[PDB]
């Protein structure tokens, strides 16, 4: 993309319905940072997810570093707070070539001051005067009554820590839903009444694969037993119902 | 001191003959509570008080049975 | 559009949920079974706000609505979501399957009593201007009729997690004047991607009235012990914070109790007041002193000024910018002006 | 284009004078100042405007008359109850910051003939 | 109370250099946005430069960057400006001009230019 | 299609300075190596520069460090050239040179030098 948003004000772009080959993005040698909660960034082509939704925001050199599970700063605090049980890869490269012009780039901004912390991916995109002290400010700046946004100067004889970066974070859900983003994995014939090692659409195991007698509302993709583990699966590909 | 807590205890007939229930809070005063009846265990509201004794049916305690009739 | 103000002006009327607002809470097929889940759930016995004449003003929206209707001659078109519903935020249209079963994210303009007309369909008045269309659905083409019971649709609305989710229920009914006794549990009917801010809503109406009336409730998060069948249909379910019975069924995890005593929860007494109390210093700690200071020591010979008999305010400390590097160890940063040291 | 301000513009005693300094979309959220120069004389402050309110000043050999608003990208200064006073070029500025000042971009300014 | 005062007007012969003090009197100095701008006559202002005497670092115009030098001296609390290979449409009269500072300080968070000088 | 061409032939006396332009038609600019050479009469080529406008960094040769300034202009897909302290040896000919770029574009992996200018 030529047009990322602020930090303030990140985008979020929903990808859904699709084969996510992540060995191009992977095997990319133009990224700087790929570091992943939850997943390893290796076997990521392997798994299926529900949807995965990109956010993606210019922040300083410095602060790359808190933009992760457990961060604290003005940037996690503030502008993009992302939740301790993320699961996800964090990806941020340099972009001064850019990002950066010579009198400096005044267009990416982040809040600096708030009431309080943000929960995670909650946005705010207002400009209420921050109230420092106890005297009202009634729309006015000065003392103890600030602006809550400010620029970052990005210039290309800034330190490496003041450059500008552009990071993309790719949040993972897994929830009981249809998965609509999968690796590319090639499919193999379907074997029944014999043991073999299974992958339906992310449910692994091992075991021998029968014909169900189980009568499965349309909605239903896999069923569970008294033990709340897997012993039912919904092919994806043909709506046939398997015991497993 | 910490404020005022207790257990509470459901005292039924089974579902096979009534739906109604007597509620124990065990050790708590009748006042912090919120039929109310005063006994060792607590105060046990739902059940009526009677001074005909009978067999134990469902126990409460410190004396105190309860029944269905 | 159109403002319908031949109505009435009654209080709400209240009727009995019975044993209404069960839905299959998750995509698991499972059978011969009881499992407990915490959901938004419409409570049973709950009293549920009923409205007919032409009755349709704007109602809350809380964590999520029941809906149900019980209708002769297919009134009911549809619901308005929003926030503020004037194009000042984003909105959910769900039309008729007449002309589309739709449901347009767009950003419309709303009328301040937006409905469809009718026995033939001529006017769309639901909404004016209308662009910046962010996400649609259409589904395969239908058509909703646009003239004791027999016919019972049941409903739930949710907003959770960025799906706006649709469940739905078609089965025979035989009240004249309420909903009945009985079970039935709602299939998901289609999940929305939609990560929309919903907090308000408008019921959708097909001037004459057709035989029909509407039922809002809402939801809110309880227990539920859930009766799956051999089928793997829900057949019954206890609200086991209804009452203690109930209690008592969700802790043994059945449905028949047999006679004894069953410990089944903890009663406490919750604080009403939040009591603070702190010395009487006023006194600000000399922490400017060292942060501003010109002359710092070097690290082999490291300064220490010791610091006490103060007020110590560090939202100035925490909130000043021009610190690049505030890493604490055993408090946490953000909470440190709630503590004495 | 940058700051765009018109060449000149002439108001008759005692209207509303509402002078238009715009702001472009590259420059779009930066603060804007307004300055009065005497004919001859250095500039001096008048009032400053912010994308969020009123910087907020007084003491500045300014009348109270004059005022200032910001609305969306357009930045107007009102005068009302003009006199033979205020005969002079005003001037906008813009401006950036986090510790390197940047640059102001200041328009062509308007004198404004009583 | 606080002001700020420059030297006099200098004429200097075509291609050659020009320095302009800048001194500072009142007011707790280094924490002032100290800014340079000229007007050409007829025309409106144009800014080259400024700086901030804490941070010790000078930014320029495109224009004028790699001709204008800015520099601050905190000791005697003044600003110094060196300008090299005038050209005839360089003659102007120049302003020293000053920012009252609130907030972080390394955040831009500055009042108006309420003070100026009297021309160079 | 894709084809680079710059101006004419220019002729200065020495100790000036030469700029040289290079204009880009057809493909997708600011991902080619964009490279500056050049061959004296009689005499085999002689490197002296590259760049690549995505990255807005020149190279140079060591024997013309200093010396020969390269800049790439984005907005008008066009790569420029400066050359000062031309001497007696440094006449000859001028070739602006590109090279396809594939992968990473981050890590070298180019084609060869398919498309040349026309001299200067
Ligand atoms: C670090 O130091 C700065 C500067 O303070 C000085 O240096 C220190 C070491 C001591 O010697 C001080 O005595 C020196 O003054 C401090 O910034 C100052 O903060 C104080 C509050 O803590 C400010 O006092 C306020 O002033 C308000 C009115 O002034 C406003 O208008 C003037 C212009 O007229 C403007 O310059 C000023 O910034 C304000 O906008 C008043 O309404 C309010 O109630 C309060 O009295 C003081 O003005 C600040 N000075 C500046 C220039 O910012 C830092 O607080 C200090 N930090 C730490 C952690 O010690
Ligand atoms: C692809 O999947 C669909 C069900 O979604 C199925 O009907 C169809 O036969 C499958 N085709 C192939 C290529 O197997
Ligand atoms: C319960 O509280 C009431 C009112 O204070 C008191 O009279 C009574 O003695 C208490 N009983 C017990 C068991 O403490
Ligand atoms: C039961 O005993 C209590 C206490 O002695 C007495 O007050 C009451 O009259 C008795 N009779 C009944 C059956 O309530
Ligand atoms: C919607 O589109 C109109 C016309 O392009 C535009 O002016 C408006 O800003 C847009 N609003 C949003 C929410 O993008
Ligand atoms: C959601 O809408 C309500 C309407 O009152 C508003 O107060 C709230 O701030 C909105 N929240 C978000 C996250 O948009
Ligand atoms: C379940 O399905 C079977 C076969 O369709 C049917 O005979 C039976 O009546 C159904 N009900 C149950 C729960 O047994």
């Amino acid at each position: 993309a030529t047009r990322f948003a602020s930090v303030y004000a990140w985008n979020r772009k929903r990808i859904s319905n699709c084969v996510a080959d992540y060995s191009v993005l992977y095997n990319s040698a133009s990224f700087s940072t790929f570091k992943c909660y939850g997943v390893s960034p290796t076997k990521l082509n392997d798994l299926c997810f529900t949807n995965v939704y990109a956010d993606s925001f210019v922040i300083r050199g410095d602060e790359v570093r808190q933009i992760a599970p457990g961060q604290t700063g003005k940037i996690a605090d503030y502008n993009y707070k992302l939740p301790d049980d993320f699961t996800g890869c964090v990806i941020a490269w340099n972009s001064n070539n850019l990002d950066s012009k010579v009198g400096g780039n005044y267009n990416y901004l982040y809040r600096l001051f708030r009431k309080s912390n943000l929960k995670p991916f909650e946005r705010d995109i207002s400009t209420e005067i921050y109230q420092a002290g106890s005297t009202p400010c009634n729309g006015v700046e000065g003392f103890n009554c600030y602006f809550p946004l400010q620029s970052y100067g990005f210039q290309p004889t800034n330190g490496v820590g003041y450059q500008p970066y552009r990071v993309v974070v790719l949040s993972f859900e897994l929830l009981h839903a249809p998965a609509t983003v999968c690796g590319p994995k090639k499919s193999t014939n379907l074997v029944k009444n014999k043991c073999v090692n299974f992958n339906f659409n992310g449910l692994t195991g091992t075991g021998v694969l029968t014909e169900s007698n189980k009568k499965f509302l349309p909605f239903q993709q896999f069923g569970r037993d008294i033990a709340d583990t897997t012993d039912a699966v919904r092919d994806p590909q043909t709506l046939e119902i398997l015991d497993i | 001191t910490p404020c005022s807590f207790g257990g509470v205890s459901v005292i039924t007939p089974g579902t096979n003959t009534s739906n109604q229930v007597a509620v124990l809070y065990q050790d708590v005063n009748c006042t912090e509570v919120p039929n109310v009846f005063q006994t060792r265990a607590g105060c046990l509201i739902g059940a009526e008080h009677v001074n005909n004794s009978y067999e134990c049916d469902i126990p409460i305690g410190a004396g105190i049975c309860a029944s269905y009739q | 559009c159109v403002n319908l103000t031949t109505r009435t002006q009654l209080p709400p009327a209240y009727t009995n949920s019975f044993t209404r607002g069960v839905y299959y809470p998750d995509k698991v097929f499972r059978s011969s079974v009881l499992h407990s889940t915490q959901d938004l759930f419409l409570p049973f016995f709950s009293n549920v706000t009923w409205f007919h004449r032409f009755d349709n003003p704007v109602l809350p929206f809380n964590d999520g609505v029941y809906f149900a209707s019980t209708e002769k001659s297919n009134i009911i078109r549809g619901w308005i979501f929003g926030t503020t519903l004037d194009s000042k935020t984003q909105s959910l249209l769900i039309v008729n399957n007449a002309t589309n079963v739709v449901i347009k994210v767009c950003e419309f303009q709303f009328c301040n009593d937006p409905f469809l007309g009718v026995w033939m369909e001529s006017e769309f008045r639901v909404y004016s201007s209308a662009n910046n269309c962010t996400f649609e659905y259409v589904s395969q083409p239908f058509l909703m009729d646009l003239e004791n019971f027999k016919n019972l649709r049941e409903f739930v609305f949710k907003n959770i997690d960025g799906y706006f989710k649709i469940y739905s229920k078609h089965t025979p009914i035989n009240l004249v004047r309420d909903l009945p006794q009985g079970f039935s549990a709602l299939e998901p009917l289609v999940d929305l991607p939609i990560g929309i801010n919903i907090t308000r809503f408008q019921t959708l109406l097909a001037w004459t009235a057709g035989a029909a009336a509407y039922y809002v409730g809402y939801l809110q998060p309880r227990t539920f012990l859930l009766k799956y069948n051999e089928n793997g249909t829900i057949t019954d379910a206890v609200d086991c914070a209804l009452d203690p019975l109930s209690e008592t069924k969700c802790t043994l995890k059945s449905f028949t109790v047999e006679k004894g005593i069953y410990q089944t929860s903890n009663f406490r007494v919750q604080p009403t007041e939040s009591i603070v109390r702190f010395p009487n210093i006023t006194n600000l700690c000399p922490f400017g002193e060292v942060f501003n200071a010109t002359r710092f020591a070097s690290v082999y010979a490291w300064n220490r000024k010791r610091i006490s008999n103060c007020v110590a305010d560090y939202s100035v400390l925490y909130n000043s910018a021009s610190f690049s590097t505030f890493k604490c160890y055993g408090v946490s940063p953000t909470k440190l002006n709630d503590l004495c040291f | 284009s940058a700051l765009t301000q018109p060449p000149s513009a002439s108001a008759s005693l005692g209207a509303s004078v509402t002078l238009t300094c715009t702001l472009s979309s590259g420059y779009s959220n930066y603060k804007v100042d307004w300055y009065q120069q005497r004919p001859g004389k250095g500039p001096r402050f008048v009032m400053r405007v912010g994308t969020g309110g009123i910087v907020g000043s007084k003491g500045d050999g300014i009348p109270d008359r004059f005022s200032v608003l910001g609305s969306g990208l357009n930045r107007y200064l009102t005068i009302k109850n003009i006199q033979e006073e205020d005969e002079s070029d005003y001037h906008c500025g813009a401006d950036q910051g986090s510790g390197s000042n940047f640059v102001g971009v200041f328009g062509g300014g308007t004198k404004l003939t009583v | 109370q606080v002001q700020l005062v420059q030297s006099g007007a200098e004429v200097k012969k075509p291609g050659s250099s020009v320095k302009v003090s800048c001194k500072a009197s009142g007011g707790t100095f280094s924490s002032y946005a100290i800014s340079w701008v000229r007007q050409a006559p007829g025309q409106g202002l144009e800014w080259m430069g400024g700086i901030i005497p804490i941070f010790g670092t000078a930014n320029y115009a495109q224009k004028f960057q790699g001709r204008v030098t800015i520099t601050a001296d905190e000791s005697t609390s003044t600003a110094y400006m060196e300008l090299s290979s005038l050209r005839s449409e360089d003659t102007a009269v120049y302003y020293c001009a000053r920012r009252e500072a609130y907030g972080p300080r390394d955040y831009y968070y500055y009042y108006g230019m309420d003070v100026w000088g009297q021309g160079t």
